[PDB]
């Protein structure tokens, strides 16, 4: 069930999220952050949270693009990167792998960009598993497929990046650069689900594993809604198939994926969900990012276990774009869009 | 074909210079590696005598 | 005979309930610190509790000890053996308890000093588990040597 | 002779069904009490459900104890065991349905805190278990002696 | 002897396996109350049917004691070593199959509190094999009767 | 003897593959009732569908009850306790089956009313073996038992 | 006696083995005719493929049952032992193997229907093992009995 | 006796040997028969195979029986034992490595027709073994045939 | 006795290794073939070299046939047993080494045709160990037979 | 000589214990160098905490081994054997805390050295574990050794 | 009897260690020889390493083998035995030792021709254990049948 | 006798460590080998820290062997049997700890040539263990030791 823990690693991890959790960001956070339309107040709310310690330390009043990039970057170091050196077994990499779930598109992103001519150096802020002077300028300055690989041997453990690779290696997508994401996608989906399958005899998973059950198919959406408008090319991976076994299968989770918009597996999807599959874009993100959130609020009372420490990395970036969102309105005097409409971020 | 590359090598390289000669003989045409494969473009290794290899 | 093995078998047991609290409790003390190093006071009071259950698990060992009869029998073995037993699984079994409330407790403590108290409360309520083992303990080893030794 | 193991029995299943339940139900409690300080009061209700399984758990022990004689036979002790499991392993089971609802009822609490009193009725049906127990291991004892075989 | 361990079979089992049932259950209704807390009255039918189990083992198991005479042979001991196995063992499963439906069920509820008629229909049906197990144990004992059973 | 542990596990294994089926059947049939809240008549045929078993299960049980002695030998304790174990396990088996294929099926029958009987039909295939089992035992019983001194 | 316990060898393992047939088999149906409702027909004849052994199984557990006395001796027993073991393993080594080709024949089904009657063609290959079995345990119980000795 | 354990490991172990081989076997030749239906006949070739092994084992077992006597001695006893043995085993291994080999072939199938052929070379290597196994026990069965002369 | 037992051993262990051997290779080559149908002779030559261990242990096992059937005792049976072990360790140990090798080795086949001859090599320093166990086997045979003896 | 096995028992378990806690602590003292090699001073002090168990291992055997002689009684046996038990087993024990909070510490270090003198703390307070049993065994070996009457 | 288990053992435990010891080294050299193909003078000397220790190991099997006869007195048994033992268990590591270090050496043989010469050096460290069971056997043969058993 | 296995017990596990560290140590140093190409002279001082075991053990080993009995005394057998288990899990745990510690000690010589020193220090401590059963061992290895039949 639960309490036959002994794991030298997760206590080490969970004693630090614990740490931040007396200055974590919240719902509440956020309500307060957008009624705000002074420079001074904004900066005085959020001065006692994580992310609020960067600017105590800096005391700025312009709130730049500039400024929440160098905060994004103390704080994910300090957070995320220097505490997976310290950890061991499979707590350490457990927690690698959802960090470079993040990573896999990213990467893509910069190697692309850079054919186009992107940055050659400079990666922005978002969710990583290494920093901007370790391994990510490394891969991006890099157009062949080759080296891509070798770069990779060198951080053990081995990212999924590898296997990914492969695939990719053989064009089973192209060089069309939609079709090469939404298959990164479908493994970023089932990758995850596998490791979870190895850790569950130990934790107890009722939130986590319904919600990362939502996510899956709250991603199967978002394919499908991106493609439409310009059809889905199904020889290519570019649909989600997933192990689902309950009202949905197989079979069922390829049409939803695909641009198609077919109602009978959309009845499967929801009934009493607020998300149903809309060709409104708008619509689906407002309640995408509540109904992610959730579930992981609930899962902190959990500790010292496999299902916390995931949550956590999970709010982690969705905080993180938040943030960004608020602080760029207010240095310009207007208010905010996204974050007035939802009451829990 | 790789008897041919060879026997060449050894036989007429020597004019070309004794900096120009190096050796990473042998042919990989599978994507494992990408050594083991002459052109002078490339600073990994050079061709020690004005040779191409014409593959139709 | 099977009562020396009595005095082993609750040595053994109570050690591994204490250690296993005071291993899960450290790591919480170890942690906590990094972000805010001067709850040390309060902290190292868990730890204390695992520790306090191998004091009572001792006098147990060596009453069992002089209570060994002259060759024993094979009935005196088991009562003296049973002893033994009694407070070490009792003294495992809070010992577990104290580390995993512990821990969370530490964690607890890192966020909130003021309401840490409650958590030394719950820490309590769990060596109750041990002294009521202790009391049969202390039993069973007296009737051993009456009925003229057993 | 069994007996002796019987008295473990009992204190020491009973206590490793505490352990779990104080246990699972503290990561919780410690949780939700450094978000909301108020529920403190609260929390110790739940906790004190597992603690009370044990004290019904000592007095067999104590009877038990008290109905050894002198150089019984396996048969004599194998009545005397049977009881002594019958306390050890109710109070087993019924520890672990007070921690698995425990830690949830946190949760529960928290984001309903006039459905305080909804949770503890819900705990109160486990403890039915350790009650059916309890008394069968009494009917037990009080007949188990015979002190080398009636 | 293995009577009073036929006894200790039944309590052991049907335990856990009430036990089982409170958790999982609990553990919905919790979740389920977050969102609403008036199919508090609903979502308690689901929970309360694994701890009756029990009760009607503890019509056997007192039975099965006083039918425990003071010396016994090979097949007076299997008799009623097997007539507490039997209560256990399907209580056991009985137990487990209801704190599933009954987690399930609540997050039924939940969603369409209407069809609540119908999840309690689902329980029952996991209930019936507790029932035909407490009544082969209760008549094999009776009808066996060698001394009654003695 | 060995004939009274025929009795036990004739009843508990089949408690066991019913109970399993139960649930299973459960878990499916709640979240397919907010896709459609009117399948409550189709719902019944496939969790109830595995009990059945049970009920044949109790009636030869009692036929061995009925013909036990105040000793059996080795060579009809073997007998006895293997018919048992037909029933039993047969029931057992059948079970598992029916709780995995009637939940999957229920997702069949939401969607597509007319192959209901299709469902219902893939279940019957299973119970065919826990009729043979109980057929069986019966066979197997009656020859065995000559009542007392063998 | 010995046979008894080949006659649950037999009507055991066959029953697990058609089981893990229709389960298999059984979910992978159920899967597909949410989208084809009208390759029913053709689906219901791969799990019932794995069924038609199952039937045979049962039989040969039925024939010792008449074949089986009061008691027999050794030589009698070991015959029958030995030839219930030849059904209960080939029919539930075959009943799994049938149960796997088909569930990812249904999905093959469900792509492609005419082509149907190839997914049988696997699925008979794995029968000779079973129906194999049969024939030689059947032909060795009714050469084995005379009882005591063959 | 160790004649039952003869008849037992031969009919036993080369029939989930031949289960395996078809199942592994199977779940490829079923993707694969959506690419490319016309290479059914193909498939079907390596899932017969396996299918072989067993009604050799089964003909050792009929006559490992008659060898079977009721004198009982030891070392011609264990000679059937080890007679029954070297089939099994050897039967298991080449259907082991059967299934996995005639796996990996059917992607060969669909991408290359035409050296179908060199996946039929690769396969067969592995019914040396069952040769070998064949030879081995049937020499030993005839050795042993004396029904055991102590 | 243990005579028996070696001859068994021998067939048991050698079919397996070489079982392991072939699917462990076998798997890397039919995926390899599908990029260049040419490498067909090459990768069957490490799927070769399982096979002869096999073909080995034939030689010794049949030798033991002869020098049984009658009832030995423990002198000619410890040296029979002996002589069975040693075809058996290596047949499945080189077995074992093969397959990792091969299968590694596929990759060393494909693109390098001149250091094929280096592949070899690995394998073939394996095939050191099926001599080994053969050759003291052998000489192990012939001195054995005295026939009974303790 | 039943007294061999204690001082051996005592010597080999700790030392794991040894082993366990200084492996655990290296490969977090290891990275923590490289980091900031200005902790090699502090590191140190926890990893060698752990080997203080092992030096009391060593004399309980010393003086023991010496008092064996080369017979001693049967009943004199079994108290020695025993006694060694106790400190190696609380030993191992004691050895998995200082080894699992020692890991971590050098890793709270790394972070924040402020505090480095609370990590060590608390690995002082599971040395007494080691400890309490240590005297217990002295008492048991000095007694037990006059030849019946301990 | 007691040389018996001495010949087994010393030609198992040492042939698995060298299989072992190949094998791994194996599944790096494959990988090395692909992207470059001047390296297999290196390659060739890690591999063959762990094929000197079985030859050590063979020459303790054929010294046993002679030793070997069951009416040979248990001294001469128990001499076999501390032989076989030896050899083998040491072997077995040595080779486990051969081929991890086997394994990460081949990227030290690609990227510095130089320090390959290192790897050699880590390889004659693990070759000590070879030794040091070959020595004590060789020694211990020669007590058993004086001359070093001609 | 029991000393045989005296024999056994020191050679074989002293030698399963040295390995275990061999093995873990070597890793370490084949990746610093190409991450630096002159840490050399460095790297080489851990691996062959674990080896020097095995030389202390030889020791014991020789003198135990020559002294072996024909049929040895039970109280005399023990002291020798104990004196080797004492070298061999010494060795073993000794062994196991440099090879952990090792491991992640030749990241210390990579990034810092100047804490080199404490890298071997750690490894220095567990060395200890291996020496403290050697000396235990002696000790009674020289009452033990008597010549032939002790």
């Amino acid at each position: 069930m639960e309490g036959v823990y002994f794991n030298i690693d997760n206590g080490f991890i969970e004693g630090v999220v614990r740490g931040y959790r007396n200055g974590l960001l919240s719902n509440n956070q956020y309500i307060n952050l957008t009624q705000c339309d002074t420079l001074e107040d904004l900066k005085l709310q959020l001065s006692s949270t994580d992310y609020g310690n960067f600017l105590s330390s800096v005391s700025s009043e312009s709130l730049t693009t500039s400024l929440i990039q160098e905060y994004a970057s103390s704080k994910l170091y300090h957070e995320f990167n220097y505490i997976r050196d310290q950890s061991s077994g499979s707590t350490r990499k457990f927690m690698d792998y959802i960090t470079y779930g993040y990573m896999i598109d990213n990467v893509a992103l910069m190697i692309t960009g850079t054919i186009h001519d992107r940055d050659k150096g400079e990666i922005l802020q978002r969710c990583h598993p290494l920093g901007w002077f370790d391994t990510l300028p490394t891969l991006s300055v890099a157009t062949d497929l080759e080296s891509l690989y070798e770069t990779v041997l060198v951080d053990t453990p081995l990212a999924p990046y590898f296997k990914n690779c492969f695939d990719t290696a053989e064009e089973l997508d192209d060089m069309n650069i939609e079709i090469i994401r939404n298959k990164l996608y479908k493994a970023y989906l089932e990758d995850f689900y596998n490791f979870v399958t190895e850790e569950i005899p130990e934790p107890a998973k009722e939130c986590m594993q319904t919600l990362l059950g939502f996510e899956a198919d709250r991603r199967s959406i978002n394919i499908a809604l991106n493609s439409l408008q310009s059809s889905d090319i199904d020889p290519d991976l570019k649909s989600d198939l997933l192990p689902n076994i309950g009202k949905l299968y197989p079979l069922a989770t390829f049409h939803l994926a695909q641009a198609q918009d077919f109602e009978g597996v959309r009845a499967a999807l929801a009934n009493v969900y607020e998300y149903r599959g809309f060709l409104e874009t708008g619509n689906l993100e407002d309640h995408f990012y509540q109904l992610e959130m959730e579930l992981c609020r609930d899962a902190f009372t959990q500790q010292f276990a496999i299902s916390t420490v995931w949550a956590w990395m999970k709010s982690k970036e969705q905080e993180v774009r938040n943030i960004t969102w608020i602080a760029e309105c207010i240095a310009q005097n207007q208010r905010e869009r996204i974050n007035n409409y939802i009451s829990v971020y | 074909l790789s008897k041919c590359k060879s026997e060449l090598i050894d036989a007429f390289g020597f004019l070309g210079g004794n900096a120009f000669m190096k050796d990473k003989k042998g042919k990989i045409n599978k994507q494992d590696t990408s050594l083991h494969q002459y052109a002078s473009l490339v600073d990994t290794e050079y061709e020690p005598f004005v040779m191409y290899i014409i593959n139709l | 005979f099977f009562g020396a093995i009595g005095c082993a078998s609750a040595i053994i047991f109570t050690s591994l309930g204490a250690a296993y609290g005071t291993a899960k409790s450290g790591v919480g003390i170890c942690a906590t610190c990094v972000l805010r190093p001067d709850l040390l006071f309060k902290n190292i009071v868990p730890v204390i509790m695992a520790g306090i259950i191998a004091i009572y698990g001792l006098v147990v060992s060596v009453l069992v000890c002089y209570s060994l009869g002259q060759k024993q029998a094979l009935y005196t073995g088991f009562i003296q053996l049973g002893a033994g037993l009694s407070v070490g699984l009792s003294g495992l079994a809070a010992g577990f308890a104290i580390g995993i409330v512990g821990d969370a407790g530490v964690r607890g403590s890192s966020q909130q000093p003021r309401l840490f108290v409650g958590m030394i409360l719950i820490l309590i309520f769990a060596e109750v588990l041990g002294l009521y083992g202790l009391i049969v303990a202390l039993l069973l080893n007296s009737r051993a040597t009456q009925d003229v030794v057993c």
